[PDB]
């Protein structure tokens, strides 16, 4: 059985990811009055489908640049990518770990390689430029993204992401501490290179890892991204919106974990159409000097709400 | 194991990708201290981090006063630090 | 209109939904329909073992006081 | 204080920062629970509690452990 | 050598039963069986050795086994029915069963005559006197 | 309501540590019966696996001292099928 629950968790997750992107180009599309694609296929069904074969086919020119580092850089974004996915706890996880956020937060900080790694194998200017930005905004906002999980733990008790699914049994963790959902949610923009942070693909700012990377390379970091941007929307729909739970029947929780999961997904769409990049600095800004400041006060209140509320959580 | 099985099949999964990629069509000096502070910087948050990793256990921890009386100093020690990377230069890239 | 998105999310959804439902009842299975007994601590897992020496092999066969 | 009031307008994340490191600061010491997280965790049975032999003349709770004697969690019921 | 007891010495009956049936019923255990319990729990630790504190493990078996054999005989329906919904929970925890549970406790309340020991009142430290001497110089010390 | 809910959740947490605090003598029992039984079963293959051997005490303390001391993962299961040795060390790490 077991290796069917691997297709399962997967495949579906590899399914979903191709038609986010379909998802992506339509409300995108109607947010700018018009219909985006729904020529090929019915409504644009098969529209993912189409340039995944067209990207395989066309040829993977290597630059006249490293061999591997080229090659393991989008290996590395999928593999890690979707294997985030193995510990999320839908209603309940496929591989229960007790440390399973330091799993996540562990897992996400090895992405920032391939951007570093991709970089250097394209030895030309532009890819350099934009590996060294793009890797010191990664880390930066990855500093204030492990606080701001820091400050969630000391309120659940444990590293394990199944210990929420019991703390939110009564009210979800915006209520309180919803001043770190949105640095959640902006942290998890950041991460995910999305729109308002988005300067590593920024194209009229280093047209960059991405730049000598065509077909079947450009493919994998590319669903690896879609598949992230759908997990760390996840993460927010299990650490910060509880999805309600009932031992008795266990979809109702993976329902609404379907619909909030969708509904912030739908959300960093809507964010890139309406939002201009901001400059490499002014992001930077941001995390050291509003965020970070925020986060590590908001940590400390974290540790003292606890105690003198006598409200420590129970371990396990 | 459990674990085993599922990352070697996202290895596999992904290796099969990148080979068809290839298979299939058959048919200098960029540095500014800014960059290098920024990762020293990360580092020492990171190092700190991991000194403040281990307070979901150390809650439970029986003095509490103490607990509370060193990660209140860990946390203010560091954002000085910070502090003083605002005064200085750093931070201003 | 905007009606047409749906299509496509239709997609999403039902492929996030599988996931959920079947990670959670293909453990309901394999487990002799009784959830998968986490074993976070050792006493648990302790507890869990103990159960398989007390019966066949696989501890999801759980004999009670007639026995 | 008039800069405390552009502070509040103008960089109103530090203020707000500072404020929460204080607040952080200060309820713990001033508190009708804090005493409690010291208790409410120290309670926790987490390893067995062994038992001392009976020489004698003691107050330990003798027996089954529901004898009136010995430390109670009430405060933790009802709490 | 090791002296190591023999087999029929340390062979005695088994309680054998699903860890869920324990937990439902491990409350009422540390009620109506740690006078024996705990005796052999303080045999085990002065001694320092396990191969000196079987007789008294022996002991603890059989006391529980009858406490079962009561339940058995009484209120094994309700027992039945709280142990089979606890048993259904990964965790085996306690709350999502309190219907079955009140239905259980309330039952052997009425004919057992236990009780269901209040929030705590297990964990407090118990007072037991044995006979076996206190341990002569536990750890062998020269 | 945070405050209300943990504190509710440590009173269940106390309540199922005190459960097992009640049943864990039945299982030291067990425990030791159980253990003792592979130390000497260890014993019969033992004396039935170095005889041929000259100067062959079946079996000694590695230690002067003769105190009990906790057998050590590899003893109790060393000798017994590789599966049961596997399963005690890699039994844990991974989960059920
Ligand atoms: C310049 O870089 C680019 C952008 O930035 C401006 C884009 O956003 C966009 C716009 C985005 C798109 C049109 C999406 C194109 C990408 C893809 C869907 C690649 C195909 C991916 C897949 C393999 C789908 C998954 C399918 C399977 C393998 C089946 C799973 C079993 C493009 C095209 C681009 O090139
Ligand atoms: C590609 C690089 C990234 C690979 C994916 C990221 C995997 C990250 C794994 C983190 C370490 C494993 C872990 O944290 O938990 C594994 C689990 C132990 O945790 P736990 O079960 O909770 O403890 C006992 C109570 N259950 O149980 C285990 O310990 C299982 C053993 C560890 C399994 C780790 C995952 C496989 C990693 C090896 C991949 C091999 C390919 C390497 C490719 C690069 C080669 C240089
Ligand atoms: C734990 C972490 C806590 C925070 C860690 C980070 C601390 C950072 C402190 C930076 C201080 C220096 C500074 O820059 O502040 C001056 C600010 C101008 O910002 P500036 O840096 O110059 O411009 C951006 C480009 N660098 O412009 C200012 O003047 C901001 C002034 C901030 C102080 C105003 C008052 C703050 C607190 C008001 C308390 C109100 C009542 C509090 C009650 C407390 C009860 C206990």
């Amino acid at each position: 059985m077991f290796f069917i629950n691997i297709l399962t968790l997967l495949v579906p997750i590899l399914i979903a990811m191709a038609f986010l992107t379909l998802v992506e180009r339509k409300i995108l599309g109607y947010m700018q009055l018009r219909k985006g694609p729904n020529i090929v296929g019915p409504y644009g069904i098969l529209q993912p489908f189409a340039d995944a074969m067209k990207l395989f086919m066309k040829e993977p020119m290597r630059p006249l640049t490293s061999m591997s580092l080229f090659i393991i850089a989008p290996t590395l974004s999928l593999t890690l990518a979707l294997s985030l996915w193995v510990p999320l706890p839908m209603p309940h996880p496929l591989i229960n770990l007790n440390l399973g956020i330091l799993f996540i937060l562990a897992t996400s900080s090895l992405s920032v390689y391939s951007i570093l790694w991709s970089g250097w194998a394209s030895n030309s200017k532009y890819s350099l430029f934009g590996a060294l930005r793009a890797v010191a905004q990664t880390i930066s906002y990855e500093v204030t993204m492990a606080i701001i999980l820091l400050s969630v733990l000391l309120m659940n008790g444990s590293y394990s992401l199944q210990t929420l699914i019991t703390t939110q049994e009564h009210m979800w963790l915006l209520l309180p501490a919803w001043p770190m959902a949105m640095m959640w949610f902006i942290s998890t923009l950041a991460e995910t290179n999305r729109a308002p942070f988005d300067l590593t693909e920024g194209e009229s700012e280093l047209v960059g890892f991405n730049v000598e990377y065509a077909a079947g390379p450009f493919a994998l970091f590319f669903m690896a991204e879609y598949t992230n941007i759908i997990l760390m929307n996840a993460l927010t729909t299990i650490i910060f919106l509880g999805p309600l739970y009932y031992i008795n029947l266990p979809e109702l929780y993976s329902t609404n974990f379907m619909m909030e999961a969708l509904l912030l997904s739908s959300t960093f769409l809507w964010i890139r159409a309406s939002y201009p990049r901001f400059r490499y600095d002014q992001l930077m800004h941001l995390l050291w000097k509003n965020f970070l400041p925020l986060t590590l006060a908001l940590c400390m209140w974290h540790i003292s709400l606890p105690i003198f509320t006598a409200g420590v959580p129970p371990y396990m | 194991m459990n674990l085993y099985t599922v990352i070697f099949i996202n290895i596999l999964l992904s290796l099969t990708l990148i080979l068809v990629a290839f298979w299939l069509p058959q048919m200098r000096l960029p540095f500014s201290m800014k960059f290098f502070l920024v990762a020293i910087t990360f580092l020492l948050f990171d190092l700190e981090i991991a000194l403040l990793l281990p307070l979901p256990w150390a809650i439970q921890t029986i003095k509490t006063s103490t607990m509370m009386i060193m990660a209140f100093i860990l946390v203010t020690i560091l954002s000085l630090g910070l502090a003083y990377e605002w005064t200085q230069k750093g931070l201003e890239w | 209109m905007w009606f047409e998105i749906l299509p496509g999310l239709a997609i999403m959804g039902v492929c996030l939904v599988i996931p959920g439902v079947s990670t959670a009842y293909i453990h309901k299975f394999t487990n002799g329909g009784k959830e998968k007994r986490v074993a976070r601590v050792q006493y648990q897992w302790y507890l869990m073992e103990r159960d398989r020496r007390i019966s066949g092999v696989n501890r999801y066969y759980v004999s009670k006081g007639l026995e | 204080s008039a800069f405390l009031k552009n502070a509040w307008a103008k960089e109103p994340v530090l203020v707000v920062s500072f404020s929460v490191w204080g607040l952080a600061i200060i309820m713990p010491m001033i508190s009708p629970y804090t005493k409690y997280a010291s208790m409410i965790n120290k309670a926790t049975p987490y390893n067995y509690p062994v038992p001392v032999r009976d020489d004698g003349n003691m107050p330990d709770v003798p027996s089954h452990p529901q004898d009136p004697l010995g430390p109670s969690l009430d405060w933790l019921k009802n709490l | 050598i090791v002296e190591l007891p023999t087999l029929e010495e340390l062979k005695v009956e088994e309680v054998k039963v699903s860890s869920a049936v324990l937990k439902a019923a491990a409350h009422h255990y540390g009620a109506q069986c740690d006078k024996t319990n705990k005796e052999f729990m303080l045999c085990r630790w002065e001694e320092k050795d396990p191969r000196r504190c079987l007789k008294e493990g022996k002991l603890v078996n059989g006391c529980a086994l009858n406490f079962f054999r009561q339940i058995k005989s009484h209120c094994a329906e309700p027992f039945t029915e709280y142990w089979t919904c606890l048993d259904y929970s990964n965790m085996q925890l306690f709350r999502h069963c309190r219907q079955q549970q009140a239905k259980f406790d309330q039952c052997v309340l009425d004919k057992l005559g236990w009780v269901r020991p209040d929030l705590g009142q297990l964990s407090k430290v118990t007072k037991v006197k044995t006979d076996r001497p206190l341990p002569e110089n536990p750890y062998h010390s020269r | 309501r945070m405050m209300r809910w943990n504190q509710e959740r440590r009173r269940l947490l106390i309540e199922d540590l005190e459960a097992r605090i009640a049943l864990m003598p039945l299982f030291q029992a067990e425990k030791d019966r159980r253990t003792l039984q592979i130390l000497r079963e260890n014993l019969e293959e033992e004396a039935i696996i170095m005889k041929d051997v000259p100067n062959w005490k079946v079996g000694e303390s590695v230690f002067h001292t003769t105190r009990w001391v906790p057998p050590l993962i590899g003893e109790m299961y060393g000798l017994r099928t590789k599966e049961e040795m596997s399963n005690a060390n890699f039994g844990f790490t991974w989960y059920t």
